[PDB]
This record gives C-alpha cells, sequence and structure tokens, in this order.
RNA sequence: UGCUGAAAGCAUCUAAGCACGAAACUUGCCCCGAGAUGAGUUCUCCCUGACCCUUUAAGGGUCCUGAAGGAACGUUGAAGA
RNA sequence: CGAUGUCGGCUCAUCACAUCCUGGGGCUGAAGUAGGUCCCAAGGGUAUGGCUGUUCGCCAUUUAAAGUGGUACGCGAGCUG
RNA sequence: GUGAAGAGGGAAACAACCCAGACCGCCAGCUAAGGUCCCAAAGUCAUGGUUAAGUGGGAAACGAUGUGGGAAGGCCCAGAC
C-alpha cells in the first residue's frame, strides 16, 4: 500500500560522486487509517487513509462523524488503497513514513497542471502549415479531419482541441533517494506530477 | 474393430477395477487410469477385459480399437514398464539427473533444467545417455519427445540429443 | 364489438424457474422468449406485456452441439474507429457467463420499448442460487 | 513444405493424411516431398 | 511441432485424449467510468409537529416547524472562455 | 449541366492483407554468416535532400524498413494555386 | 408479358422477377405465390434417408482412403491383405 504526501517543492541532491539528482521533496505526515474493508463486510480488501488536520468550522457534519466514529483525529480528505494479501492493518493505526525502508522504486500519482483550454499544437503535438509562402488565416489550425463523403462522420476518438491537463495522471517507476524519518520526506527522483501543494499518492512499484 | 476383437490378457498381480466409463488398473509398479469413451463398452471376462461398441452410435471400432490398445498399453506398463533411452551427439553436450531434473548442457547459455513428471524416473550412467523408466506410456513419449525438442538432430553433424530407437538421415555438408 | 385487450393494471405476473444445466441453447432460449412475450396466456395483447418472470439458474452448463464451443464467435462494436471487439463461446463464458442468454433472447424478443420491457424481465444467474425466494417462484421444465 | 493447391503422391513412402480438415502428405525419407494442400 | 492411438493387426500429430507454440486476441500497465435506467456497494449525518376536508388516496388545503446540507454573496486560486 | 471544384504539395489521417521491418515457423542446390522461397501474423514502425508543376522517376546518403492499395486518383464550407 | 398507365401478397429492403387485377363498407370464411422454432400470422407434425461442413447461407480448373448407394469384378477356409 501507498502515502498520501503532499509535494512541496524541487530541488538537487548532490552525492560524494559529483552528480546531480533532480528530487521532489514529497512530504509525507502519519497517514491515519479511518475505515479497513474485508469480503464479508464490504467486497474486498483495501483501507482508507487520511492525512493534514481541517478547520472545525470547514468539516462538515457528515465527515465529522465518519472520522470520530473511526477514532482518528479530523483529517483533511480520504483515499483509498488495496491491500495485497498480507497485510491487516488496525483501524487505529497511523501509517508512517518508514513504510519505504526498503524500496528503490516507487510510482505516483497526482493531478497534473491544467494548462487551459490548449489547442492541438499545444495538445496533441500536431504541426502548423507555414507562416508565409501565401498561407491565409490558417497558420496552426488543425487540417483536414477527415475524408470525402466516405465516412461522411469524423471518427471518434479524433485528436482535436480540448482542455489539457488537469487529470489525474500517474508516472512510473521513480527512484527513491532518501526518507527522512525526521523531517517526514520522502525524496524521489525525477519529475511527478501536482504543482506545490498538490496533493500525490505514492505507491510502491508494480513494473 | 480388428485389433478391437482379440481381448488382453490381464496376468496376476494388477487388479483392475472397472469404475463406469473409468478404468482404474493397480499393481506392483504404479497404478494407472483411464476414462473410456463414452462409445466403448469394456466388461471383465474374469481373467480377460473384452471390448464392443455400446450402440446408438457409429464411431464404434474405431473407438474400442482405441479402448483395446490403450488397455494392453495400460497392462504392458504396470507389469513391466517401459524403458526409453535418449543421447546427446556433438561437442560436450552432456546430461546429469537430481532426482526429478535433468540438468542438460546442450551449449545454451542459460541452463537447460527441465523438471520430470510425477510418474517417470531416470538414469544417466552414460554422459551423453539417458534412459528413463516409466509406467504411463504417453508421459514418457512425452518427456522424451521434450528431451528430443531441446535440442533437435541436425540433418549436418548429428548432434542434439537423438533418440536411441530412431537414428536419422545426414545431409553431407557439401559446398 | 372490440374483443379483449388486457390491461396492465389488472394483469397478474408469476415467476417461473428454469433449470439450464445441459439444455440447447437456441431452443432454451426460444422457449424462454415465448413464455416472455406471454404466448402461453390466453389473455394475450401485442401492445401489453403479458409476460412472466423467468430466473435461469445455472447459465453457465447451457450446453451447445456441433462445434460451437469453440467456433461460434460473437461480435460487438465498441463506437471507435478500429474497435470491433470479438470473443468466442468459450471465451465469453469465461469473460461473463450470463451474458450468453442474455444475449440470445436480446436477439429473439421483439425490439424497442416492450421488448426492452420483456428483456427486464428476464434475469439469469451462473448459480444454483438465487435470492428472489421472497417471490414463491415456480419451477418449469422448458 | 509446398503448400500446393493440389497434393500429389511423388514416391512409395508418401502417404495422404487428413489433419484438421486439409490434405496432406508426409514422406519419411525426403522432406521436400512434403506437401500440404492449402 | 509433437506423445499415445485406432477406423486401416502395419502406419498415422486425430476421429477419443494430452503437451508445446507468435509483437496477433483476453489479460497484466496507465486513464475515463453507476445516465451501467441492469441507475450497484459500504460508511456517516439529519428530520420523531398539529389539524381540516371530501371521491378516500401513494389525495388536497391550513397553523407551527426549516434540520443535515446545499445554493447565493464576498476575498480568491499553480482551477478557469 | 436551376453546377457534385478535377493534378501535385502542406496538415490531419483511418482501414485492408496480396508484408517492407520487427514475431513464429516448414523446405533449401541451408556448414556458419548472409540468403532464396513458402505458411501464420496488421500490435507498433515505415527517411532526409538535388532536379523538376509533379504523382512517378533518376541520383546522393542513411535506416531495422524506407510496404502495396483504398478512402470522390481521402482531405480547397482546412491551406496553397 | 409486366412496368409505363396497376394497387395488394411474396423475394428482408427492391418500377419490369413469382401469385394477382383495388367500385364502397364488415373486429366473417376459403385460398394462390411463399411459408409454420422466435422477431412474425401458421407443424419444435408424421415416415425413411443423407450431411459434420454452419454445407445450407457467393464460386472454377484440379486434387483427396470424407461418407452413403449400385453394379461389375481379382486373390482368398487347399490360407487372402
Ligand atoms: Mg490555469
Ligand atoms: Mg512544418
Ligand atoms: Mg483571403
Ligand atoms: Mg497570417
Ligand atoms: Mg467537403
Ligand atoms: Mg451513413
Ligand atoms: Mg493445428
Ligand atoms: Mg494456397
Ligand atoms: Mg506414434
Ligand atoms: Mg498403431
Ligand atoms: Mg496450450
Ligand atoms: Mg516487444
Ligand atoms: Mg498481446
Ligand atoms: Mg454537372
Ligand atoms: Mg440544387
Ligand atoms: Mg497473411
Ligand atoms: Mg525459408
Ligand atoms: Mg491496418
Ligand atoms: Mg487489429
Ligand atoms: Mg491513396
Ligand atoms: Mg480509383
Ligand atoms: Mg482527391
Ligand atoms: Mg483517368
Ligand atoms: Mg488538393
Ligand atoms: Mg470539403
Ligand atoms: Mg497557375
Ligand atoms: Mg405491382
Ligand atoms: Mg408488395
Ligand atoms: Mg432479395
Ligand atoms: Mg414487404
Ligand atoms: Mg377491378
Ligand atoms: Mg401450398
Ligand atoms: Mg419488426
Ligand atoms: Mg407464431
Ligand atoms: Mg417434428
Ligand atoms: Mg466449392
Ligand atoms: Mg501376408
Ligand atoms: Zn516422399
Amino acid at each position: 500500500i501507498g502515502l498520501v504526501g503532499k509535494k512541496v517543492g524541487m530541488t538537487r541532491i548532490f552525492t560524494e560522486d559529483g552528480v546531480s539528482i533532480p528530487v521532489t521533496v514529497i512530504e509525507v505526515e502519519a497517514n491515519r487509517v479511518t475505515q479497513v474493508k474485508d469480503l464479508a463486510n464490504d467486497g474486498y480488501r483495501a483501507i482508507q487513509v487520511t492525512t493534514g488536520a481541517k478547520k472545525a468550522n470547514r468539516v462538515t457534519k457528515p465527515e465529522a462523524g465518519h472520522f470520530a466514529k473511526a477514532g482518528v483525529e479530523a483529517g483533511r480528505g480520504l483515499w483509498e488503497f488495496r491491500l495485497a494479501e498480507g497485510e491487516e492493518f488496525t483501524v487505529g493505526q497511523s501509517i508512517s513514513v518508514e513504510l519505504f525502508a526498503d524500496v528503490k522504486k516507487v510510482d505516483v500519482t497526482g493531478t497534473s497542471k491544467g494548462k487551459g483550454f490548449a489547442g492541438t499544437v499545444k495538445r496533441w503535438n500536431f504541426r502548423t502549415q507555414d507562416a508565409t509562402h501565401g498561407n491565409s488565416l490558417s497558420h496552426r489550425v488543425p487540417g483536414s479531419i477527415g475524408q470525402n463523403q466516405t465516412p461522411g462522420k469524423v471518427f471518434k476518438g479524433k485528436k482535436m482541441a480540448g482542455q489539457m491537463g488537469n487529470e489525474r495522471v500517474t508516472v512510473q517507476s521513480l527512484d527513491v533517494v532518501r526518507v527522512d524519518a525526521e523531517r517526514n520526506l520522502l525524496l524521489v527522483k525525477g519529475a511527478v506530477p501536482g504543482a506545490t501543494g498538490s496533493d500525490l499518492i505514492v505507491k510502491p512499484a508494480v513494473k | 474393430s480388428r485389433v478391437a476383437k482379440a481381448p488382453v490378457v490381464v496376468p496376476a498381480g494388477v487388479d483392475v477395477k472397472i469404475n463406469g466409463q473409468v478404468i482404474t488398473i493397480k499393481g506392483k509398479n504404479g497404478e494407472l487410469t483411464r476414462t473410456l469413451n463414452d462409445a466403448v463398452e469394456v466388461k471383465h471376462a474374469d481373467n480377460t477385459l473384452t471390448f464392443g461398441p455400446r450402440d446408438g452410435y457409429a464411431d464404434g471400432w474405431a473407438q474400442a480399437g482405441t479402448a483395446r490398445a490403450l488397455l494392453n498399453s495400460m497392462v504392458i506398463g504396470v507389469t513391466e514398464g517401459f524403458t526409453k533411452k535418449l543421447q546427446l551427439v556433438g561437442v560436450g553436450y552432456r546430461a546429469a539427473v537430481k532426482g526429478n531434473v535433468i540438468n542438460l548442457s546442450l551449449g545454451f547459455s542459460h541452463p537447460v533444467d527441465h523438471q520430470l513428471p510425477a510418474g517417470i524416473t531416470a538414469e544417466c550412467p552414460t554422459q551423453t545417455e539417458i534412459v528413463l523408466k516409466g509406467a504411463d506410456k504417453q508421459v514418457i513419449g512425452q518427456v522424451a519427445a521434450d528431451l528430443r525438442a531441446y535440442r533437435r538432430p541436425e540433418p549436418y553433424k548429428g548432434k542434439g540429443v537423438r533418440y536411441a530407437d530412431e537414428v536419422v538421415r545426414t545431409k553431407e555438408a557439401k559446398k | 364489438m372490440k374483443t379483449f385487450t388486457a390491461k396492465p393494471e389488472t394483469v397478474k405476473r408469476d415467476w417461473y424457474v428454469v433449470d439450464a444445466t445441459g439444455k440447447t441453447l437456441g431452443r432454451l432460449a426460444t422457449e424462454l422468449a415465448r413464455r416472455l412475450r406471454g404466448k402461453h396466456k390466453a389473455e394475450y395483447t401485442p401492445h401489453v406485456d403479458t409476460g412472466d418472470y423467468i430466473i435461469v439458474l445455472n447459465a453457465d452448463k447451457v450446453a451447445v452441439t456441433g462445434n460451437k464451443r469453440t467456433d461460434k464467435v460473437y461480435y460487438h462494436h465498441t463506437g471507435h474507429i478500429g474497435g470491433i471487439k470479438q470473443a468466442t463461446f468459450e471465451e465469453m463464458i469465461a469473460r461473463r457467463p450470463e451474458r450468453v442468454i442474455e444475449i440470445a433472447v436480446k436477439g429473439m424478443l421483439p425490439k424497442g420499448p416492450l421488448g426492452r420491457a420483456m428483456f427486464r424481465k428476464l434475469k439469469v444467474y451462473a448459480g444454483n442460487e438465487h435470492n428472489h425466494a421472497a417471490q414463491q417462484p415456480q419451477v418449469l421444465d422448458i | 513444405m509446398k503448400v500446393r493447391a493440389s497434393v500429389k503422391k511423388l514416391c512409395r513412402n508418401c502417404k495422404i493424411v487428413k489433419r484438421d480438415g486439409v490434405i496432406r502428405v508426409i514422406c519419411s525419407a525426403e522432406p521436400k516431398h512434403k506437401q500440404r494442400q492449402g
């Protein structure tokens, strides 16, 4: 199972070799467990985690009653992680950051930075026509989106302009560089999704 | 029909139990089992398993012949056991057994270590030869075909896991 | 005199259970479609579903003759450009084993609103245990 | 294997047999002789 | 490609049975996804008052009540036409 | 014909298998390497420039390969002309 | 001959192909072409076969111990393959 961190910022790690590593600093607080789901009660084996601390006058009464019956402090959200067979988590447990005291690669999932109503050249990496040589009102438009009269329909999944990003995307197998048990940090290498202040689900790797 | 007409003479020391359309057979070399076809009547004629078709079908005599030859091979396996031989002609092509793996060595940079199934035992006296004993003729022919399939014998030098019961033909490496 | 036309407020419905551990798929599905349209009922009308609820328990051991368990194929188009997905009988069984009977009767039944209502009255199960024993269903040799 | 559309015995050792619905010529001696009606 | 094997005493990769086999197909990896009208599952929270009427019904009207929450407004955002 | 805009280039492509590579094989007048030919297979991939209006070509130089076709010889209510 | 100048029923759809010539009304019966498991009115009708290919439900030269039927045969109970 994974952790729910908050991407603080990117920086370097130097080694004694002299190499430079692009290191992302995922802070990971003590993830509380709120509700453990098994087969006979619910339908699968999976736990529910939460982090942070919301305002008392902002958590509503369903959420607050859920957390208070769960027996933990009022968090800031909910996430749900499947349980590979061989994990029996108690409902009062608090998953620390030392879960990654043995892994080398993690898979990091987060909301990518939404870039607006990005066109085709920005979104699907099209090309352009010429900027001179006669070209008129067609410097960056899509172009031909079909055939003549057969199909007589733009085929579904045609690549067009729309909203780029602001979607859950996942990078696979980034190497963990450090686990700071004191500052509550997980230092990975690379370029995780999300901006500063995004919430990233960090899982141990599959591939 | 024609092989299905003269039935099998089961000797002493080898029990048989007709479990409906299943037949089981027991003895000194281990037991075998065969689910017979659902168009074939077998019967135990007190020293001899006689054969015929159950009618309502036109696939009678072919299936009854198969049932007779299968029970013959089952009786021969349980009372004597078959004993096949493969060999490894080439340059240093060498085998060994370790209980139930055949640690081959056939010029393959990964080691070919085939795991033999249950009712099969092996012995490699000469280190270019394998002799393996068994009760079920189908599975010992299967394991022998697996070892020959690891290195099919070429037509240029006769190397590879050549059958000791089937010689091959070798084309001349001409020019 | 305009003859009888069964009003859907006053017509009554029964509950049937069909065993399917080796019935032939086409013949079984035809008889399900006949009792589902309601043509075993003498108050029959076209525009009113006078059908009967049918629970087909053990809907994966439906036996098909021929070589159809490896040769009969099923096609459905996704909706995209290249998307013509296609699964054989045993592979459709291994994916979702009630879709076979549901596709068979969804081919035989009428089409449109009343055909989809008559199909809504047909709920099938891949096991020997249903959960509609509170309805008092009766077994039917079909 | 020559995948002819008319298989035809070419010696005495060749045997015409039927796998899978197609016809084949299988030979014991010459692997040029092996054919299949396809 | 085979192993065993008969119709066809032999033979035979096949009609009974079984094993191997590809970037192809189903999966495995990522994403959408209960408007999936077949509208699913689990958890949490909140509402525990009166009458009046005729056609008695899953009916209408009146007095008190207005919860959970949502919506609106404002300061806005690495969210955005 | 009270009109469906007709070659080529750009930009988008999508499909078929009679496959150019990659995958699996059988035969070889296959020692190895490189091959020849045939069978299964369409998941991905499939060149930059010189000259011409070109498709095509010839040429220079790479590449694992520089596929063959349809789609109004795709595509001008998208673009040169 | 039919359409043109002709409706209806069949061939899924389908001027000319098959049955057929609409004066009007009827919640009456018989029937032709074609059909009778379900969509879709009517035989999961009876009798005896043939097919294992989804042939039926697109197709040739040519090839094949697929399978059924007939008739002629040439070796064979002094021993046939
Ligand atoms: Mg933005
Ligand atoms: Mg450009
Ligand atoms: Mg202009
Ligand atoms: Mg401009
Ligand atoms: Mg156009
Ligand atoms: Mg259309
Ligand atoms: Mg095959
Ligand atoms: Mg061919
Ligand atoms: Mg054999
Ligand atoms: Mg034999
Ligand atoms: Mg297999
Ligand atoms: Mg690959
Ligand atoms: Mg694949
Ligand atoms: Mg014109
Ligand atoms: Mg006009
Ligand atoms: Mg092909
Ligand atoms: Mg070759
Ligand atoms: Mg294609
Ligand atoms: Mg495809
Ligand atoms: Mg073209
Ligand atoms: Mg053309
Ligand atoms: Mg064109
Ligand atoms: Mg022309
Ligand atoms: Mg043009
Ligand atoms: Mg246009
Ligand atoms: Mg000009
Ligand atoms: Mg007419
Ligand atoms: Mg008509
Ligand atoms: Mg027609
Ligand atoms: Mg019609
Ligand atoms: Mg008249
Ligand atoms: Mg008639
Ligand atoms: Mg209809
Ligand atoms: Mg009917
Ligand atoms: Mg009948
Ligand atoms: Mg033909
Ligand atoms: Mg003889
Ligand atoms: Zn030959």
